[PDB]
């Protein structure tokens, strides 16, 4: 089946990057900004499929939110298995994924300002439609992204937040992290605001036979 | 945010030794202080202006050695004419050999080496704490001027300018 997408446009009012508050999280918005960095078109895991190690039973359509999620209960209640699955990478569905960095326009920047930034996520057919240096108007939903490293990623590769640079001492303990959840353990979960975009617009052949076709 | 030495000395004296060898990067700050006394700060996204009212005491070294019968004072040192114009006073102390002065200089220097005490003389060394006490008290004082006094200044200046028109030599 074709994973469908819905693209909204022509919203009444447009927002700037400095109007982004947490009270619009989950709402449909449109923003404007200048693109300054784009990444590769990576494949994102959409509908996962696994096989039980012992039964060989097949599970399909396991939704994933922000981290690699395997199923919990085997299809047959006769089996008792909590883990040790094998992803069937061939059966699983994938999608295109891209991350772009944008900053404020030259006019919205105050007289003295260090420009604010944001992370916009393009997915599906909207990849590569924003090029660095251009001025583009995005529209989508404002979301919040947690730190998955302290959410217990399967591999040892994360290695509990390995770092190369020193974090800010000013916001050490000032950034409010929630605790209590069993998956976290004694850890503290943190959040940051990002944007997810569904529609992108920009606001800033010598063959005779094919040429005659286009014109009215 | 770390301020420089020029900013550090407010209402004070900045003693810049070996000013000849100092780079144009500092020349920019020296140029701006004498103009407005307010240092603009680095471009690390703070846009800050800091008070830098200070007095400057500079020591200079003439180019390639000593004084030269080259006529232009601009030829003696690398300093630009504009930079030297902002200075209130310029003092040239040239070492001219004279048989009388060398004798007294040698005697004065050698008395210090023979006896560590400075050579006793009718001149009395005033106590340094008194120096500081009088200097501070004078600094706290605020003068005032009159209209009659400044009238003679105009005559002095016009005489100086009428000299300067022909003083070009
Ligand atoms: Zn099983």
């Amino acid at each position: 089946e074709r994973v469908f997408q819905i693209s909204f446009f022509n919203l009444p009012t447009v927002h700037r990057i400095r109007d982004i508050r947490s009270e619009k999280i989950g709402s449909l918005l449109s923003i404007s900004g200048t693109v300054t960095r784009t990444s590769e078109v990576r494949p994102e895991l959409y509908k996962a499929s696994f096989t039980c190690d012992m039964c060989r039973a097949i599970v399909d359509n396991v939704e994933q939110s922000f981290k690699y999620t395997e199923p919990t209960f085997c299809p047959n209640p006769s089996c008792e298995n909590r883990a040790f699955w094998t992803l069937n990478v061939t059966r699983s569905r994938f999608l295109d994924w891209q991350k772009v960095r944008i900053q404020e326009n030259a006019n919205e920047i105050p007289t003295g300002s260090m420009p604010r930034t944001l992370d916009v996520i393009l997915r599906g057919d909207s990849v590569e439609r924003a090029k660095p240096g251009d001025r583009c108007k995005f529209t989508g939903v404002e979301i919040v992204v947690p730190d998955v490293t302290q959410l217990g990623l399967p591999g040892v590769k994360p290695s509990s937040t390995l770092d190369t640079r020193g974090i800010s001492k000013t916001t050490e303990g000032l950034n409010s992290g929630v605790t209590g959840l069993r998956s976290l353990g004694v850890r503290d979960l943190t959040y940051k605001i990002s944007f997810l975009a569904c529609h992108v617009i920009s606001i800033g052949e010598r063959d005779q036979e094919v040429f005659l076709n286009s014109l009215s | 945010l770390e301020g420089g030495a020029l900013v550090l000395a407010d209402n004070g004296i900045c003693c810049i030794d070996e000013f000849d060898k100092m780079d144009e990067s500092d020349r920019t700050a020296i140029h701006e202080v004498m103009e407005q006394q307010t240092i603009s700060i680095s471009k690390a996204g703070i846009n800050t202006t800091l008070n830098a009212r200070t007095s400057i005491l500079a020591a200079a070294n003439p180019l390639y050695g000593r004084y030269n019968p080259r006529l232009s004072p601009l030829d003696n040192i690398n300093l630009p004419a504009a930079l030297l114009s902002r200075f209130d006073i310029l003092f040239l102390m040239l070492d001219i050999p004279s048989r009388d002065d060398d004798e007294k200089l040698a005697e004065h220097v050698t008395y210090v080496h023979m006896h560590n005490k400075q050579p006793d003389l009718d001149f009395t060394p005033v106590e340094p704490s008194k120096m500081r006490e009088y200097i501070a008290y004078a600094k706290t004082k605020r003068p005032v001027m009159s209209e009659a006094v400044n009238d003679y200044v105009v005559q002095a200046y016009i005489r100086l300018r009428q000299d300067s028109k022909r003083e070009m030599d």
